[PDB]
RNA sequence: CUUUCU
RNA sequence: CCUGGUCCACCCGUGACGCUGAGGCGCGAAAGCGUGGGGAGCAAACCGGAUUAGAUACCCGGGUAGUCCACGCCCUAAACGAUGCGCGCUAGGUCUCUGGGUCUCCUGGGGGCCGAAGCUAACGCGUUAAGCGCGCCGCCUGGGGAGUACGGCCGCAAGGC
RNA sequence: UAGCGCCGGCCAACUCCGUGCCAGCAGCCGCGGUAAUACGGAGGGCGCGAGCGUUACCCGGAUUCACUGGGCGUAAAGGGCGUGUAGGCGGCCUGGGGCGUCCCAUGUGAAAGACCACGGCUCAACCGUGGGGGAGCGUGGGAUACGCUCAGGCUAGACG
């Protein structure tokens, strides 16, 4: 079965962007599409759109890259440079407002789950709200 | 108890000229006129490329040798103004700055950081009135360092005051020669203090 | 204007029928202590011609480090071979805490202030490496921004 | 300079072996063969020819690098035709990367073409008169084209990037802008100003360039007459 | 073929 | 004759019934053990020839257990891909086995080789991962002492765990 | 009154003499078999200083039991394979519950110690006063994204 949803897609997306795809395709739930909503919010896809598989319904996610490079190897700079689970089955991580992290120095992101939606972490912490810690992001 | 010793081989060793003699130490004599190499059989010799930790222990056997004082005391104020709010390489030298013996001396009272520590001692000294022999006391804005009444008519308290004549003092001080008074208006900063030191290696010799 | 320190210098040896043929090797650093460090490996027949092709190498080598206000914009953590280098920003007056070699690196960048640690294989050559790859991924929140723009 | 039913030539190329990242470029396979899309191939020429013309009009230099024998000629020419200079035989190692070396080699070029004029002509064993005839004669066979460069180029215009690949890397290692008609046997992304068309066949070949070395002198005053390379195209 | 040690 | 696994096409039925798996139970090369049978060739041990300084060996001639069958036991191994299982994701090229198709190619299952990205100490691995992830089991924590001692459990014994 | 340790590298501090794989040093690597900065003394030096050095033990260094933070093709490390119990983990949509989880208030979290401030003893050590922090748990109120649970639905896993 697919053990873990979130993780898959965090997942397809780090692959996809590594080798530069342009769009990629990933198996679409609520859950999902929200976090994604976040994703291109903070500007780390161009976004997303709700399409139809053989059928069943996934989510494009047209990623997004740095420019064209300088001398060897010219692949763009990444701008998901990473993107990391926390919060896995059978490992759940959950957050008090006060135990937040600060990715990266606060260049980066973290993405909670909180019974007032799924906020990143400076908009959790400005609701003043914790929840599970989903995923780190920079 | 402090060093205790021929001081002018510190000097020597430490390459940076240090005044732990006050006088003579600007007459052509404190031999880093005509000798600015280290103490011993060996002062001559090529310098072999210094490691990280000789850098730093330098540096802070500098500092420290300046005030005179023993790696024990030196090491808690450090650890002090570690702990203490602000850039630690500043507050640590407004505290050595802050001692008793250290302020007779800034303040022309004495000739060098040694006498000083004796004025201090043989309670030549005043605190807002009350003596204090304590040359490690910590001397604070607002208080007045005066000089003992009964001392004021001793001849070394006399010279002292006499050439403090016409000389400058810090910034962080204001004395008043005529009674022999002296205020500590304000810790000194660093860039008030121009001692032949990298604090930043002071802080990094204590990291290891 | 180039401050250079130089890391290790090794003998190391080849073979041949005859005897052990040495030749050295020296890792130098260099930086103008404003924002520019360059490392450059450079080995050669005597120590002293080792040394310059080195600084050579070193300065044809350089990166631009994003120093604000002493320190580094974030942590980073980089991997180079068994090598793994931490880097931590700190405030004024923490000094560099750092080995001998990312130190010596960190401060001809111009670094004033860091937390370090050397994770894994504590090889200077390698965790030289780690420690120059790590500045050149270090980024401001100007870039992030402006790679998040569009 | 331009023209759109350039299907007169070029296009579709290479069998099917490709290579997966010259995919957008392609426009299918017919018969086994792929088949380059052109309407590309025009949006590339523009934006290449462009950068040319800065670089032309700017009497910047550009080696030409094609060792590929099927243009091995239509190379010296066009380069001959500017005054550019060129790399036709082999692409010896670190011309661009070790320049200062290789320039060395057609120093003794020169100061061997002086000897073979000077009183010293006929002078020492015909022996080492024979040795250094040698000595140009294979001087003379490499550094032809690479003649000119007094300083490293500006860019370079290389003809089957893959077969060049050395030529290109070097460049690269000194961020010197890189052109090249290259097709689907190639990795597009390892070329700055790309021309994706045919990168075998003369009739191919032999227009590109030279309606590319006429840009460069149709941007330089020189308003040249038709190229004299038209004639090894049968 | 076998064909030890230093 | 009896019977297991497995793959493809159609997409027809059920509707998360799934994955992993401490124990358990079972299977488990060879050699070995028990009872009975068999025994051509081969062949530990063994009996001889030769070689050698010696030859308890290699070479030559014989030769018993055994190798074979049955029923029961043993349970180990370089039991190897020295690489636990499942799922998703990340260029291709080439050869091959088997199925379907509109069958000079596309497509599904499997076996190989070269390889993108990436990983790796290196060697190498690379859609048959040693890459990117998630789930569950097992296992490692310097060498020798030592797979030994002791205890327990299993075995007829050898011995195993 | 000034002593004690150290000066091959880790590690700050180098020379002469004596000895000759001896006598000895030694934490590890090692040093000593006639030019020893490594033994013994001396001169000189480095570091601490009424202390200095040793031994012992604990934490550190040791991401070397790895939750933070490690690993198992060849380095130590995949179980000989399967079937399968407990257990761990669980696709998409919706609804109820609100156990986990998050939030607020409130009680508790003694004093001492720790932290900050000011103060007392000539300073400090020590001590006094005041202030702030504090996980965990109790009670009440709230939230429901995720996990759980219950119910309903689905076909993309699985089975047929
Ligand atoms: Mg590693
Ligand atoms: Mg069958
Ligand atoms: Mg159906
Ligand atoms: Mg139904
Ligand atoms: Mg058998
Ligand atoms: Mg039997
Ligand atoms: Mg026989
Ligand atoms: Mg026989
Ligand atoms: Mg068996
Ligand atoms: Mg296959
Ligand atoms: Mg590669
Ligand atoms: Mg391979
Ligand atoms: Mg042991
Ligand atoms: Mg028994
Ligand atoms: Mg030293
Ligand atoms: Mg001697
Ligand atoms: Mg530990
Ligand atoms: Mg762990
Ligand atoms: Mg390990
Ligand atoms: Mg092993
Ligand atoms: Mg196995
Ligand atoms: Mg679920
Ligand atoms: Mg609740
Ligand atoms: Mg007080
Ligand atoms: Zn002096």
């Amino acid at each position: 079965m697919l053990t873990d949803p979130i993780a898959d897609m965090l997942t397809r997306i780090r692959n996809a962007t590594r080798v530069y795809k342009e769009s990629t395709d990933v198996p679409a739930s609520r859950f999902k599409e929200e976090i994604l909503r976040i994703l291109a919010r903070e500007g780390f896809i161009k976004g997303y759109e709700r399409v139809d598989v053989d059928g069943k319904p996934y989510l494009r996610v047209y990623l997004k890259y740095g420019p064209r490079r300088q001398g060897p190897d010219p692949r763009p700079e990444q701008v998901i440079h990473h993107i990391r689970r926390i919060s896995k089955p059978g490992r759940r991580v959950y957050v008090g407002v006060k135990e937040i992290p600060r990715v990266r120095r606060g260049l980066g992101i973290a993405i909670l789950s909180t019974s007032k939606g799924v906020l990143t972490d400076r908009e959790a912490r400005k609701l003043g709200v914790g929840g599970e810690l989903i995923c780190e992001v920079w | 108890g402090r060093y205790i010793g021929p001081v002018c081989r510190l000097c020597r060793r430490e390459g940076v000229k240090l005044y732990l003699k006050g006088e003579r130490c600007y007459s052509p004599k404190c031999a880093m006129e005509r000798r600015p190499y280290p103490p011993g059989q060996h002062g001559q010799k090529r310098a072999r490329r210094p490691s990280d930790y000789a850098v730093r222990l330098r540096e802070k056997q500098k500092l420290r040798r300046i005030y005179g004082i023993s790696e024990r005391q030196f090491r808690n104020l450090f650890e002090e103004a570690s702990k203490k709010k602000g850039v630690t390489g500043s507050v640590f030298l407004g505290l050595l700055e802050s001692r008793l013996d250290n302020v007779v001396y800034r303040l022309g009272f004495a000739v060098s950081r040694r006498q000083a520590r004796q004025l201090v001692r043989h309670g030549h000294i005043t605190v807002n009135g009350r003596r204090v022999d304590l040359p490690s006391y910590r001397v604070r804005p607002g208080d007045e360092i005066a000089v003992a009444e009964k001392s004021r008519n001793l001849e070394l308290i006399r010279q002292n005051l006499e050439a403090m004549k016409g000389r400058k003092v810090g910034p962080w001080l204001s004395l008043d020669v005529e009674g022999m008074k002296g205020k500590f208006l304000r810790l000194p900063d660093r860039e008030d203090l121009a001692l032949p030191v990298q604090e930043n290696l002071v802080i990094e010799f204590y990291s290891r | 204007d180039f401050e250079e320190k130089m890391i290790l210098i090794r003998r190391t040896a080849r073979m041949q029928a005859g005897g052990r043929r040495f030749r050295f090797g020296a890792l130098v650093v260099v930086g103008d202590r404003q924002g520019r460090v360059g490392l450059g490996f450079g080995k050669a027949p005597e120590v002293p011609l080792a040394v310059q092709k080195a600084g050579y190498y070193a300065r044809r080598n350089m990166v631009e480090v994003p120093l604000q206000n002493g320190t580094i914009p974030h942590e980073i953590e980089v991997e180079f071979g068994a090598s793994k280098i931490v880097l931590k920003p700190a405030a004024p007056g923490t000094g560099v805490i750092a080995g001998a070699v990312p130190r010596a690196i960190l401060e001809l960048a111009g670094v004033t202030d860091i937390l370090t640690k050397e994770l894994g294989s504590r090889n200077p050559i390698n965790i030289a490496y780690a420690t120059m790859e790590a500045l050149r991924q270090l980024r401001t929140k100007a870039d992030v921004e402006r790679l998040r723009k569009g | 300079v331009k023209e759109l039913l350039e299907a007169g030539v070029h296009f579709g190329h290479e069998r099917k072996r490709w290579n997966p990242k010259f995919a957008r470029y392609i426009y299918a396979e017919r018969n086994g063969i792929h088949i380059i899309d052109l309407q590309k191939t025009m949006e590339e020429l523009e934006r290449t020819f462009r950068f040319i013309e800065d670089l032309a009009m700017r009497g910047g230099t550009i080696l030409f690098v094609g060792t590929k024998k099927q243009a091995q000629d239509i190379v010296r020419m066009e380069a001959e035709r500017a005054g550019m200079p060129y790399v036709n035989q082999r692409w010896l190692g670190g011309m661009l990367t070790n320049f200062k070396t290789i320039s060395q080699r057609v120093h003794r070029l020169e100061e061997l073409e002086a000897l073979f004029a000077s009183p010293e002509i006929e002078e020492r064993p015909k022996k080492e008169q024979v040795r250094l005839k040698h000595e140009l004669e294979r001087l003379q066979k490499y550094l032809s084209g690479f003649r000119l460069l007094k300083r490293l180029p500006d860019a370079i215009f290389v003809v089957d990037p893959t077969k060049e690949a050395i030529a290109v890397r070097e460049a690269r290692k000194l961020f010197i802008p890189v052109i090249a008609l290259a097709d689907t046997d190639s990795d597009p992304d390892l070329v700055d100003y790309i021309i994706p068309g045919n990168d075998d066949a003369i009739r191919s070949i032999q227009l590109i360039l030279s309606r590319a070395v006429d840009l460069i002198i149709q941007a330089r005053g020189g308003v040249v007459e038709p190229s004299p390379s038209y004639a090894l195209v049968q």
